[PDB]
């Protein structure tokens, strides 16, 4: 015969043979090897999901999800459910009337960091060919607890780094996605300087006659304390 | 559907800033940002920059940082790539592919590549003044150059730019008939030869003539081709 | 009157599901993707691993020669799907 | 940056057999990115496999992609002729980049051909304008490869001539050559013996075809 | 087999009791600093950041 | 116009930087026996496991 | 809800026998929560066993608590005519929300 050094190996199952393309094959059939981690059967051979025994881990891909309840509200305890052109942005009350637009940058800034994270879980992929058997039909002493105690450690150490892995990078993005929003406020702040004061709530109170233009302006960035400063009367 | 309309070919002077355009219709403008890669003559495709619609952000590549600037027009949809002090090496055809999804968080790897292309313009960069061809024959050699076939053809020589729209015949022959790439000679006019094969026998029934179009020169030469006699 | 307000303010989902932190069991967000895949198509499939399907023979009876296997001799496998239903048909045989 | 390297620069292969291209990484990057993408000549670059196996939309099922870390393949079963173009891979850096690739031509079909050779002295009209070229033309061969070296009264000229070559003729699948040499006038009349010889896989021996100045 | 199972192991309950600490003292103190705002934006223009 | 640079922020980030340093940068595994990889030829049940 | 499934409905044994009740969570819980109480028709609930196997202060050595992850046991060794009741399951959860049982009867 021949006997060569290779990656090819052998594994026990009865599910049928079907014509399709996957690079992951376990005994109850061919699974995807995009999600990082499987709950299906330790049997392995290919580009695999890393094995772990939770069923369900979830990873957050956005901000907490806030509710909300005339007047307007900010980001100090409440949330727009209305907003959907982006995920940050500015309502206004003028003498023209309220209205509401979303700010760009920050949505997107927030959103390719999540984009980051997912790219560096997702992504990988784990090849191991020629293992052990964990599947034994015998009793056969010695060597089956070795070989046992090994894949049951393995599992288990997998699984917490999982865990810890899901709730670190959860923690995170909930951080990250609630500091762009405090961003936000403090910008406006210092354009505003002394022509406004915060109202406790994310409302930041503006005393100065505003036009949709002055909204505007605060916006993109234009809004001048020196233009509307003579308004300063506000003290008095 | 999806479509990408980009700008018209471009001639420039060495030296000079181009602007150039692309237009996307179909899909929401702002959710994908445009991407522009070039291909120089006999070389891979290269990437320049890309511009977000979302954003105003840009990233350039190393080699152009200084001289590109890159603008968006959300009325309508408009995508404007500047390139300033153009070389000799800048003569390309640059092509405008969308990019990546700047509206939401990106699983699919589909958007993180580029998938509907444009056509693609031609700039060329180089200080020749517009210059109309000369065409001279290719005779059909003696001892009938052949048993049974013929080789006669024509060569463009000296026009400045490209392109030249070369037929036989008005037309009529479209068998054998070859048309060669252009050269870039030292002069800096570029230079083509095109040739066709006819059976010997007809050589003497058929009279061949060969049409040169140069559009940018606004010249057209009709040259007749036979075999010179003594 | 001459004074306006301006709120600056999130996006929230009707629609909220619900993740672990370091420190909250339960913490609602907008969009969360998993992680974990707890399911199967069903059937081995056939490309990129080239698949040799054992049917009634383990691969030592294909080894041995034992009649049945015919067909598996002089093959090459990537994963040779050995199947519950294996039997042997000739001399009994012990392999230490 | 992440050069990548494409691996066969030129394949020949028939119609109708499975094909491999391969790309190498400098270092190792996810399958999320190394998207795989066909140019054919003249026409807008067409994106084949996006992510690292995932078919794009509309593309026939025969291209399948695969790989991990430095090494990604593209491989192409029942070659029919839309297929035969060059090919490029790419993929992405976090602040946006896309580094490509070297391009892998398949120049394809077979069936060796023996150039056709012909010799084109200058014109008397362009001697008059004071500059002279001498035309040698090659005409239907294959393979690519062909040599054409210059004589002038049984003497090498080197850096005095330019080639170009035409694209894989849909018809018969083969090349066409022209070399053009380029001289003063005077230069011209100072020698009487003109000369191309090209040497081909077809040919045997290498055939020159030759003309002498002032004789019809 | 054990020893390189107690090693790592022990290196996963390190990392965790630091992070864990870590995160026990930043909420602490985050809470503090809110505070101090919030009596900041009740106080309005009444009184300045004493320092 | 000049530039002073306040000293004991600056300290103050150096100080943490390389606590965590002295943290990292200070390892020593004292293993001694163990098992190979090197293996000549092929033995099976033990090779797989020890590969493993 | 997080759901939690008792059983068996009704129990009937002979005094001066073990018996044992079973508690299936619908997900799993750290032993921190998941406590046993006894309701006698008529009179206030009263608490066996909290966290997962501790007695309550004055309660018979009897009672048993045991159990982890989706499935809890209480078992009563050597059952007694006090003993005749209902039992039920109880967890917990960060906002606090105490999820009961459909409850166990014994008709010794
Ligand atoms: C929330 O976060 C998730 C996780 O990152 C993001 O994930 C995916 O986003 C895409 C949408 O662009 C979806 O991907 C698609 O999945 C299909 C597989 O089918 C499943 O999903 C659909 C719902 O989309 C179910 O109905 C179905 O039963 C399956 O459960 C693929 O078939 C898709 O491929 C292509 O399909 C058509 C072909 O015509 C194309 O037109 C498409 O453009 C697409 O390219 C595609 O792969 C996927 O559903 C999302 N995953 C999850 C878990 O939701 C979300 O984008 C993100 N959303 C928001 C709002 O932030
Ligand atoms: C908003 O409306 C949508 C309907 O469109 C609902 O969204 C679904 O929410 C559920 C719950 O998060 C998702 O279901 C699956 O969750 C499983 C485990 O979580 C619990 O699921 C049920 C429902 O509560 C419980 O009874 C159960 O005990 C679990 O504790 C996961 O196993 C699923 O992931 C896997 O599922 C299949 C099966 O293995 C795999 O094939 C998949 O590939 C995947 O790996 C899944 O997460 C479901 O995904 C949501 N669907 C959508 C479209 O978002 C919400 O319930 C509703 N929200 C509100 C507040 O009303
Ligand atoms: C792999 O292993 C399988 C299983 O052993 C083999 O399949 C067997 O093939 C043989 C040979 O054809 C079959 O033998 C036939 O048995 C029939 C009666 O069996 C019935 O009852 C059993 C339970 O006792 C069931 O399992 C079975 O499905 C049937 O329902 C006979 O009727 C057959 O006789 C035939 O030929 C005579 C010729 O004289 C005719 O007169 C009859 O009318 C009839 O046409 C025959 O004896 C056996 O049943 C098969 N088993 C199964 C489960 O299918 C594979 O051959 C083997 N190899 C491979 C490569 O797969
Ligand atoms: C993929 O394949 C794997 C491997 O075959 C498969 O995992 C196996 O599933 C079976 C069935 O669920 C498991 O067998 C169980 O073992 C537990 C623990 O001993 C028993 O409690 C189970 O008993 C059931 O039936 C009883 C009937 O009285 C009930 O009272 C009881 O509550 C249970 O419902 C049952 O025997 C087996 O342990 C696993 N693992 C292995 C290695 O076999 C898996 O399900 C397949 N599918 C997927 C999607 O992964
Ligand atoms: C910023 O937004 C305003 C919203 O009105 C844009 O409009 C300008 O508003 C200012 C108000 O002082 C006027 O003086 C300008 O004449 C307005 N311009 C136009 C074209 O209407 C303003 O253009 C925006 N600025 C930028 C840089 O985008
Ligand atoms: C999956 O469910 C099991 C209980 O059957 C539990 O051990 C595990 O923690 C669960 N995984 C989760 C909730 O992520």
């Amino acid at each position: 015969f021949k006997i060569r050094s290779g990656k090819s190996s052998i594994m026990r199952s009865d599910a049928p043979i079907g014509k399709c393309n996957s690079e992951c094959i376990t005994p109850n059939g061919s699974i995807p090897n995009d999600k990082p981690f499987q709950n299906v059967n330790r049997i392995t051979y290919g580009a695999c999901p890393r094995y772990v025994k939770q069923n369900t881990l979830k990873l957050a891909t956005g901000m907490r999800n806030v509710p909300e309840k005339g007047a307007i509200a900010g980001f100090i305890e409440n949330g727009w459910e209305g907003m959907v052109d982006g995920w940050y942005g500015f309502r206004h009350q003028n003498s023209e009337g309220r209205g509401q637009a979303a700010d760009l940058k920050s949505t997107q800034a927030a959103i390719d960091q999540i984009n980051g994270k997912l790219n560096r879980l997702i992504g990988k992929t784990n090849e191991k060919f020629h293992q052990i058997e964990k599947e034994f039909s015998e009793v056969e002493g010695r060597i089956q607890d070795l070989e046992k105690y090994v894949e049951d450690t393995k599992i288990d150490l997998w699984s917490y780094n999982a865990e810890l892995l899901v709730a670190l990078e959860n923690q995170h993005t909930i951080d990250l996605t609630d500091s762009e929003m405090n961003k936000l406020f403090e910008k406006t702040k210092k354009q505003l300087r002394e022509n406004a004061e915060d109202m406790g709530n994310g409302c930041f109170k503006i005393y100065h006659k505003c036009d949709n233009a002055c909204i505007g302006s605060i916006r993109n960035g234009t809004y001048d304390h020196d233009v509307y400063r003579d308004e300063a009367l506000n003290n008095r | 559907q999806v479509q990408l309309v980009q700008s018209a070919p471009e001639v420039k002077r060495p030296g000079a800033s181009v602007r150039l355009s692309c237009k996307a219709s179909g899909y929401t403008f702002n959710t994908y940002g445009i991407i522009w890669v070039r291909q120089a003559p006999g070389q891979g495709l290269e990437w320049m920059g890309w511009i977000s619609a979302y954003t105003g952000n840009t990233n350039y590549a190393q080699k152009v940082q200084g001289r590109v600037t890159m603008t968006t027009d959300i009325t309508t949809s408009t995508a404007y790539l500047e390139l300033r002090g153009l070389r000799s090496d800048d003569t390309a055809v640059y092509y405008c592919a969308r990019g990546l999804l700047q509206g939401a968080v990106i699983l699919d790897s589909y958007h993180y590549a580029l998938d509907f292309w444009g056509q693609g313009t031609t700039v060329t960069v180089s200080g020749a003044s517009t210059k109309g061809p000369s065409v001279f024959p290719l005779a059909p050699s003696s001892k009938s150059t052949s048993g049974g076939t013929a080789a006669l053809g024509c060569l463009v020589k000296d026009y400045f730019p490209e392109p030249v729209t070369v037929s036989w015949n008005s037309g009529a022959l479209t068998s054998g008939v070859h048309t060669f790439p252009a050269v870039l000679q030292s002069s800096g006019l570029y230079s083509l030869s095109s040739v066709v094969t006819v059976p010997s026998s007809s050589l003497g029934t058929q009279t061949y003539i060969c049409n040169v179009n140069h559009k940018p020169s606004n010249t057209k030469v009709d040259k007749r081709v036979e075999p010179k006699s003594c | 009157n001459s004074t306006a307000t301006l709120c600056l303010g999130h996006h929230a989902v009707p629609n909220g599901t619900i993740v672990k932190t370091i420190t909250n069991d339960q913490i609602e967000v907008t969009n969360a993707t998993e992680l974990v895949q707890s399911s199967s198509t069903g059937e081995i499939c056939d490309s990129p691993h080239q698949i040799l399907d054992g049917k009634n023979c383990t691969l030592i009876d294909a080894l041995l020669g034992d009649p049945q296997c015919d067909g598996f001799q002089n093959k090459k496998w990537d994963l040779f799907v050995e199947r519950s239903k294996a039997y042997s048909n000739c001399y009994p045989y012990d392999v230490p | 940056e992440i050069v990548l390297t494409q691996s066969p620069g030129t394949l020949s292969l028939s119609p109708g057999e499975r094909a491999t291209l391969s790309c190498r990484a400098s270092q190792s990057v996810t399958n999320r990115f190394i998207a795989w993408y066909q140019h054919k000549p003249g026409q807008s670059p067409r994106l084949l496999i996006y992510g690292a196996s995932s078919r794009a939309t509309g593309i026939p099922d025969r291209f399948s992609g695969r790989g991990s870390g430095t090494d990604f393949t593209l491989t192409i079963s029942r070659l029919e002729p839309e297929d035969f173009a060059v090919y490029y891979c790419q993929q992405y850096d976090t602040s946006p980049r896309w580094t490509f690739g070297q391009g892998t031509k398949l120049e394809i079909k077979r069936t060796v051909a023996a150039p056709s050779v012909f010799i084109f002295p200058p014109s008397d009209e362009q001697l008059k304008s004071g500059t002279a070229s001498v035309v040698c033309l090659l005409n239907n061969f294959y393979p690519r490869e062909a040599k054409v070296q210059w004589k002038v009264d049984n003497a090498l000229q080197s850096g005095n001539s330019q080639e170009s070559v035409t694209e894989q003729d849909s018809k018969d699948s083969t090349y066409s050559l022209s070399s053009t040499l380029t001289l003063s006038k005077a230069d011209y009349e100072k020698h009487k013996v003109y000369a191309c010889e090209v040497t081909h896989q077809g040919l045997s021996s290498p055939v020159t075809k030759s003309f002498n100045r002032g004789e019809c």
